[PDB]
């Protein structure tokens, strides 16, 4: 005997991945960035730059 | 109540002992120095000397 034509379905699921990268910034410099530790000189400004 | 009696240094007599001066970057300063120049006189002897 003959045969009917076959159908089918299917699904494929995802998966999870991620990236990352550390960025550490220092102590003495975080004092100068925020202007807290900044002093009024012609030398502290250059170090902040 | 009591009132505090303030005192100002330059009004004392002791100030004639030192030459004060501002220096707003003394915290950044490592060993600092000062130089002296001096040359002595001389007399021109005679005889065995």
């Amino acid at each position: 005997p003959a045969d009917q034509p076959v159908h089918n379905y299917m699904i494929k699921r995802l998966d999870r991945r991620s990236l990352n990268a550390a960025f550490s910034i220092a102590v003495e410099a975080l004092g100068l960035i925020s202007g807290e530790n900044l002093d009024g000189t012609h030398i502290s400004s250059a170090m902040r730059l | 109540c009591s009132t505090l009696s303030l005192v100002r240094f330059l009004e004392l007599g002791l100030s004639v002992a030192c030459v004060c001066t501002k220096f707003p970057e003394l915290s950044y300063v490592a060993e600092g120095t000062i130089q002296f120049e001096v040359q002595q006189p001389m007399i021109a002897r005679d005889g065995p000397h």
